[PDB]
RNA sequence: GCUAAACCUAGCCCCAAACCCACUCCACCUUACUACCAGACAACCUUAGCCAAACCAUUUACCCAAAUAAAGUAUAGGCGAUAGAAAUUGAAACCUGGCGCAAUAGAUAUAGUACCGCAAGGGAAAGAUGAAAAAUUAUAACCAAGCAUAAUAUAGCAAGGACUAACCCCUAUACCUUCUGCAUAAUGAAUUAACUAGAAAUAACUUUGCAAGGAGAGCCAAAGCUAAGACCCCCGAAACCAGACGAGCUACCUAAGAACAGCUAAAAGAGCACACCCGUCUAUGUAGCAAAAUAGUGGGAAGAUUUAUAGGUAGAGGCGACAAACCUA
RNA sequence: CCUCCGCAUAAGCCUGCGUCAGAUUAAAACACUGAACUGACAAUUAACAGCCCAAUAUCUACAAUCAACCAACAAGUCAUUAUUACCCUCACUGUCAACCCAACACAGGCAUGCUCAUAAGGAAAGGUUAAAAAAAGUAAAAGGAACUCGGCAAAUCUUACCCCGCCUGUUUACCAAAAACAUCACCUCUAGCAUCACCAGUAUUAGAGGCACCGCCUGCCCAGUGACACAUGUUUAACGGCCGCGGUACCCUAACCGUGCAAAGGUAGCAUAAUCACUUGUUCCUUAAAUAGGGACCUGUAUGAAUGGCUCCACGAGGGUUCAGCUGUCUCUUACUUUUAACCAGUGAAAUUGACCUGCCCGUGAAGAGGCGGGCAUAACACAGCAAGACGAGAAGACCCUAUGGAGCUUUAAUUUAUUAAUGCAAACAGUAUACCAAACCUGCAUUAAAAAUUUCGGUUGGGGCGACCUCGGAGCAGAACCCAACCUCCGAGCAGUACAUGCUAAGACUUCACCAGUCAAAGCGAACCUCAAUUGAUCCA
């Protein structure tokens, strides 16, 4: 199939 | 689902009131039927579909008169407001009914059969043997319900005692009692099967979705059924 | 065989092992040979009476039925008419 | 709400299978509160009020384990007192039906202090506890008044 | 010596005891944080499932009545992996701590704060001088990974043997593993600091004590009984059920509105063509403007068209002009 | 210089480039001081849209489109009456902005009015040189698609032929936008009918299905399934199917006859086609050169008449070819501008890294060596371009195989009808001269069509399926005690011809490399005086 990850923001804390 | 029927008027009147379409959705909201949605407005018309009736302080013959021809989008024939007395009902129309007619909602059966024309009504007992009649009822005082679409009728086949058998379209034999009004003639725009669509366009003007796209195998209940015509039902209740 | 229960935590025994065999204090099970009841009309005379006869287990088959076992069916009855009373104590034994 | 197996067997399928019992709409004829009732009757129950001699005795012998409804603990509260409160049942000019009614049914006779709270449940019982403990506020006026007229008497008559 | 390293207290977990609380005035069931108007309908329901029996369809402690021996005994159980009582002697009221810890430990918590989605919900680090900061003093410095102070000087898994001196002379194929055979061009790795991975029964071995008896009731015994020591890992999937949430993007429907210059207008679900609806191709980028863009070549553009507002159809399903297409990337 | 922009209304957190001090430090991709700031000062005042309507009964069929001719069909967006009671009156929500949704000060998206370019608004360029490479723009001596599978950006403006689909349209949001789904025409089946969609409808109607107009037509079948009658039958535009051989004159394709089967033994049509391999077919044309394209043929043994067969009026971002004229795709590339390129000023990554003092050849190794042997090679350190290698970077490969780890689909693979309509029985009502009738609504048992509550899909297979096998014995491999395998080559066995002392106990051994199993036998009581080589079946339960 159409294989794909969505991306993952970090905390506004670093 | 606040879903709430547009059928909010327990009085009789004449000025037609707005309806609500529907699209296959009940009270849950799932659709139940397919093929109905997206259509043009249309306004509903309270047709009074009993035919004798009298009015206040009134129980003999009254006269009617035919005043103008319209017609009816909630239905395939057209329907024609005959005013009367004191008051004016939607009933529905009969062929060659113009401006200017006569009719007669008469209801004292005589010895023999009386010649009426195909715009009057009178009962089944005063009726000779082979006249074309619509709107037949079921029980005396109940309402014309079978016979009502665009030039459909039927023919009286024999009498007894006491029942009428009458012909339906559909090739079937059904018999009713004596004291039942029917109205007499063919019911007004004929030649509604040769009404050619040419477009979709049509169709969705109506408000029938088109039809589904997946391909059904056909099981055992496609062929042809060569079937002999069904018994008589019967409505009298006998003791 | 459940070394941990959920409400005594105790050690439980195979129900199997105790209608199937049956241990001596010295530390034999007594078993049966399968097949002793059933087809007996196609054998010899021979080995009809050898299917018939108590033969002792051996030594990691002794274990197992140890292991699947806990104290209780490791001790000493002393019952009344017991036919294998002079089979619990093995005398005349040199390592 | 049980279980039952397929052929009558643990080696098949465990289905769930949900019995009903079956529902006579009948009429009755209570003689203690004289006025029919139509209840849904069932057979067990009928049998019951035959053995029993009546709908009444089998309304008053059988205790509130028996029943499993609140239309017979009610009817059981409404009788007890009707016996116990000894009101006029059906009406005068013949007082002798009415003894012997109260003649019938003199076995039991629970007083009326106790018969008031029997069928009752929790809510029931603790809102009648507090209409009969409502009370409005008295104003402290009376008390305050009352107070005063004491002191003074005991510090006059002395 | 710059970067940066340690400085204990908010307290955190379980015991014994004790049963623990909820309006200062206003607002809080409609668009909660809204002072003020005419259909009163709203609960009373076998939980299921995973795993195990090397599958799995019977079965699988979890059921809320104090210990123990009976006893894991009779029993139930594709009589098998397992489950499991009862009858019976019996069960000494009252005392304020940690052979646990100190911010990567101990509750997630200074806090259910920021942040993500309309929504249920998920959810993280924080604070170090001092008696006198109303002592802004002069000191206390010294250790890891990164740097200058103080770059390179031919040759070679960075190493060893060595001589008066770094190189020059000789030898020598990184580390753990699935593998007979791995540095192999197979797997893991940039370092430092903190944390993380062998928990336990019947039967066995050794050493005290007593002894035909041992043992603080119950159990065993033709040299036995009691006690002590000794022992059996961690992390990583797709699947199923139960309780709640979504049609504001997209599929469909409903009620009231808006949009379409100009020319040819053959009467038209006509044509070209603005704005508008979708995107057949080229070129640019794939950590870009963008988790789907830029101009034309494009089809439609008086209707099977598009759109602002409000409502409904949701998983054992919704919808579907049928793509197994869509249901908040 | 642009204006493909701006101003308002609609939706949206509400104070987000006004002043003052700090501007030493902190966020501007650098600065001034300010659209990425700390504290204090206060903006917006309604007439704009809302915040709405005292009841009892009754009334409202001749559209809009300048609405006046005409003409319709999709049959339509706007109105009151009689009675009772009511003469207190201007309160409330916002009027700022450079602003919303996408993690952002993003070349993305947003509904209507206003002049469709103006009176709204902003700056492609930080500087230095003109490296190579790449992208966007003008044209070129001769050929104008001769390069490429294909007219693939590009400008001239472009005709005819074939297939497919009637057309417009829509579908795989984010690699296929199509011949794919739909559309009017046609055909089949079901339903005698009043309140919640179907339908406020009536057999010219409604629902469930197959192709999809107009022209020629739809020839056969209930042996098998289902459906309808329970009359043994009907249904196929319901699931599906319409032969083979021999004799057959000179040559294929046969006229005809015989034979066996069955519902008929391919009807019409069309084509070497979107059509199994033979197939680059005979042949004509388009080119000088043509498995490209069109025309007449079916041995098409596998096209075929609503799984519909073909021309035709119009059309298609669907798939292929070509004619008159032109475009640097090429011979053979070139002249300029911008982005960009090289240096200066700062913010400043991402992937990736065992350490490197890092050259080449021959040969070897886990089979492709810069680190191993022998040779060749060698002062050190940066900048500017290309890819030959370091089996270089991103995804525990989507292709092959294993898994008693899953999921989707379809059943004539397994437990069962848990929920309908039909049934038969039992209780529940009421009449009825030793007999029949069993109405409307509840309960339990068993059956028939739809759903379903759950599951698995054995093993070796010189990679897997197909080929072959699934237990045991013998002959050589294994030669003279014993054991030893192959998908190495052969015979077989799931029994038998005759008496039941083929009775009961009891020393000692072998043991198919473990166990479960099998076999011989001293002696006694009892009695007259056993053959063959494998020749087979345990637990539970009955
Ligand atoms: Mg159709
Ligand atoms: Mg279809
Ligand atoms: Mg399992
Ligand atoms: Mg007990
Ligand atoms: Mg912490
Ligand atoms: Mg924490
Ligand atoms: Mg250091
Ligand atoms: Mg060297
Ligand atoms: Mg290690
Ligand atoms: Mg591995
Ligand atoms: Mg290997
Ligand atoms: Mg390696
Ligand atoms: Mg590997
Ligand atoms: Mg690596
Ligand atoms: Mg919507
Ligand atoms: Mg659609
Ligand atoms: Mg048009
Ligand atoms: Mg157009
Ligand atoms: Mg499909
Ligand atoms: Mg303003
Ligand atoms: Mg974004
Ligand atoms: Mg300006
Ligand atoms: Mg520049
Ligand atoms: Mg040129
Ligand atoms: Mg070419
Ligand atoms: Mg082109
Ligand atoms: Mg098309
Ligand atoms: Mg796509
Ligand atoms: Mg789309
Ligand atoms: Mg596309
Ligand atoms: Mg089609
Ligand atoms: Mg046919
Ligand atoms: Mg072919
Ligand atoms: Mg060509
Ligand atoms: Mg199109
Ligand atoms: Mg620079
Ligand atoms: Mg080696
Ligand atoms: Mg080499
Ligand atoms: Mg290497
Ligand atoms: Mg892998
Ligand atoms: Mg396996
Ligand atoms: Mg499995
Ligand atoms: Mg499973
Ligand atoms: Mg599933
Ligand atoms: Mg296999
Ligand atoms: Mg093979
Ligand atoms: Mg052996
Ligand atoms: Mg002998």
């Amino acid at each position: 199939k159409k294989r794909f990850t969505p991306p993952i923001y970090q905390p506004k804390f670093k | 689902a606040n879903f709430v029927s547009w059928k909010s008027r327990t009085k009789y009147t004449i000025t037609p009131v707005k309806m609500r379409k529907s699209g296959g959705r009940d009270h849950t909201g799932r659709i139940r039927v397919h093929g109905i949605g997206g259509g043009h407005k249309q306004r509903y018309r309270m047709i009074d579909f009993l035919r004798f009736r009298p009015e206040e302080t009134k129980s003999g013959p009254f006269e009617e008169k035919v005043i103008q021809v319209r017609y009816d989008p909630c239905r395939s024939a057209d329907i024609a407001l005959v005013a009367g007395g004191s008051r004016k009902r939607w009933i529905i129309a009969t062929e060659n009914m113009q401006a200017g007619d006569t009719i007669l909602n008469s209801n004292h059966i005589g010895r023999m059969a009386v010649a009426a024309r195909e715009g009057d009504a009178h009962p089944l007992g005063a009726l000779p043997v082979g006249t074309l009649i619509n709107n037949v009822e079921s029980e005396p005082g109940r309402g014309a319900q079978y016979i009502r679409a665009a030039g459909t009728c039927g023919v009286l086949l024999r009498k007894v005692n006491g029942t009428a058998i009458i012909q339906l379209p559909s090739k079937r034999q059904m018999q009713v009692l004596e004291t039942c009004v029917a109205t007499v003639g063919r019911v007004s725009n004929v030649d509604h099967n040769k009404r050619v669509i040419g477009k979709a366009g049509r169709n969705r003007w109506l408000g029938k979705r088109p039809n589904s796209g997946r391909w059904h195998r056909k099981g055992g209940w496609a062929g042809r059924k060569i079937r002999p015509l069904p018994p008589m039902k019967s409505y009298v209740k006998l003791p | 065989l459940t070394y941990f229960s959920a409400r005594k935590g105790k050690r439980k025994t195979v129900k199997a092992v105790i209608d199937r065999f049956l241990r001596l204090h010295c530390g034999l099970w007594v078993r049966r040979k399968a097949g002793y009841k059933k087809k007996l009309w196609k054998k010899t005379p021979a080995r009809k009476k050898r299917l018939r006869e108590f033969v002792f287990c051996n030594k990691t088959q002794s274990k197992l039925l140890d292991k699947m076992t806990t104290s209780f069916w490791k001790r000493r009855n002393w019952y009344v008419d017991d036919p294998y009373q002079k089979y619990h104590d093995r005398t005349n034994l040199k390592v | 709400l049980g279980q039952i197996y397929a052929n009558n067997d643990k080696l098949s399928k465990r289905l769930k299978k949900v019995w009903k019992p079956q529902l006579f709409e009948r009429e009755f004829y209570s003689e203690i509160l004289d006025k029919k009732f139509t209840v849904t009757v069932t057979m067990r129950t009928l049998d019951l009020i035959d053995e029993a001699y009546g709908l009444d005795f089998y309304i008053l012998k059988a205790s509130g384990e028996d029943l499993c409804s609140k239309f017979g603990m009610d009817l059981k509260r409404g009788m007890l007192l009707r016996l116990a409160r000894q009101d006029p049942q059906l009406h005068p000019e013949d007082p002798e039906r009415r003894a012997a009614i109260y003649d019938k049914y003199k076995e039991f006779a629970i007083p009326e202090e106790e018969a008031e709270w029997v069928g009752l449940t929790l809510e029931e019982a603790i809102e009648k506890q507090r209409l009969l403990e409502e009370k409005d506020p008295v104003p402290l006026f009376k008390i305050y008044v009352a107070e005063l007229i004491q002191q003074l008497q005991q510090q006059a008559l002395s």
